[PDB]
């Protein structure tokens, strides 16, 4: 019904070395989806992302990514809107 | 430029419930993400709150953690800090603190403390029975 969404890093996060950080986001009826990254609350400015999208059951796979530089103390999180939302939906990445 | 409104301080019973209130005017496109700190008697600065420039993040220290939390008002233009089982703990003098997004993005979530811009400090009493 409304999206899955998993935030992970590419490697075991160690602090001062450059890793990346995932967005993957998949459910029903995307054209209109919205997806950001942010860092310590606030949109991260340059951001990529591969989609995958069908049309026979209007499923979609999203892939947000950025490399960035962990530290001990900064907090990082995917934000999330659809139309199955009513309002947006955060998740927090952890380690 | 940008203006403090920073209120809700005062005097309560352990137990009760006290709301703080923080806003700025100045800020372009009224935008800027927010937290707050506290200062105690015979202790050091102790971080308790933040809250993004969108306004739908929020981190909590451990030690205020499942009693207080922010919300807005119907207008959208404040943001409070609602407190709920307050213990004598909680009694010091509440700051909040604002800065821009771009800048708000590398001051760490929990602790950071690098805003420009702060409230001359809110006083909360909390007195036992």
């Amino acid at each position: 019904r409304t999206p899955k969404i998993q935030v992970y890093s590419r490697h075991p996060a160690e602090n001062g070395k450059s890793n990346f950080l995932n967005c993957y986001v998949s459910g029903f009826h995307g054209s209109d989806i919205e997806v950001d990254l942010l860092k310590n609350g606030e949109r991260i400015e340059k951001v990529e992302h591969s989609d995958l999208s069908f049309s026979k059951d209007w499923s979609f796979y999203l892939l947000y990514y950025t490399e960035f530089t962990p530290t001990e103390k900064d907090e990082y999180a995917c934000r999330v809107n659809h139309v199955t939302l009513s309002q947006p939906k955060i998740v927090k990445w952890d380690r | 430029q940008v203006q403090l409104q920073e209120s809700g301080g005062g005097s309560v019973q352990a137990g009760g419930s006290l709301r703080l209130s923080c806003a700025a005017s100045g800020y372009t496109d009224s935008r800027y993400c927010m937290a707050w700190f506290r200062q105690a008697p015979g202790k050091e600065r102790e971080w308790v709150a933040r809250i993004n420039s969108g306004r739908d993040i929020t981190y909590y220290a451990d030690s205020v953690k499942g009693r207080f939390t922010f919300s807005q008002d119907n207008a959208k233009n404040t943001v409070y800090l609602q407190m709920d089982s307050l213990e004598p703990e909680d009694t010091a003098t509440y700051y909040c603190a604002t800065d821009i997004p771009l800048r708000c993005r590398d001051i760490v979530a929990k602790g950071g403390d690098g805003f420009r811009y702060w409230g001359q400090g809110t006083q909360v009493t909390v007195s036992s029975h």
